[PDB]
């Protein structure tokens, strides 16, 4: 029925670096993923992104996976540059985002959200029309 | 008349990126020549890549 793309969660204390996963599910059901781009929002007064790394489901990430983070937006772009041979075919972690936690006076949960934009292409690079996006978060506990 | 809009759907997104990659691996398509140099090649793909990563 739909591709599930879910931002997970993490927690720590100010100064901690935490990892927030971005997970795909029902991949085969949707005929695999050949390409995708999407955009996540985060509160830049509470989180700073340290790094964004491809997860286990992305083959040949050095060639096929890119990301960028600036002032509260993280961008992701994946393409199987072989077109047929390095597709996303498995459910699992597409990306891992590392955030460094900034200071708070009281325990706070802050969202990591999908922003409007981008598209997902299946194993033939055709639009996947139904994509169920789930927002995640980080909990900062002083 | 929308640069980058490979499949003409009113959005410039990964579907277009994939379509452009396939195209270059295979003529002249005006809206794929995003640097207006009268060629569609890997430079246009690279420009679209950077655009998508800077878009929002
Ligand atoms: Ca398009
Ligand atoms: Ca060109």
């Amino acid at each position: 029925d739909s591709l599930k793309v879910t931002v997970g969660t993490a927690n720590g204390k100010p100064g901690d670096t935490v990892t927030v996963p971005v997970t795909f599910a029902d991949v085969a059901k949707m005929k695999n993923v050949g390409t995708c781009n999407f955009y996540l929002g985060y509160d830049a007064s509470l989180l700073e992104v340290v790094s964004v790394d491809a997860g286990p489901i992305v083959k040949n990430a050095a060639v096929n996976f890119s990301s960028s983070a600036s002032n509260g937006t993280i961008s992701f772009l994946f393409l199987d540059n072989t077109i047929t041979d390095e597709l996303i075919t498995a459910d699992g972690v597409f990306a891992n985002i590392k955030f460094k936690l900034k200071s708070v006076t009281a325990k706070t949960t802050t969202p990591v959200t999908f922003k409007d934009g981008g598209a997902f292409g299946d194993g033939t690079m055709s639009k996947i029309a139904s994509v169920t996006k789930t927002n995640g978060s980080v909990t900062i506990d002083p | 008349i929308v640069y980058g809009d490979y499949n003409n759907d009113g959005n410039v997104d990964a579907l277009d990126f994939a379509g452009l990659k396939k195209y270059i691996m295979a003529a002249y398509v005006k809206n794929l020549d995003v640097n207006l140099d009268n060629e569609v090649n890997s430079t246009d793909l690279a420009i679209l890549k950077k655009y998508l990563l800077g878009m929002v």
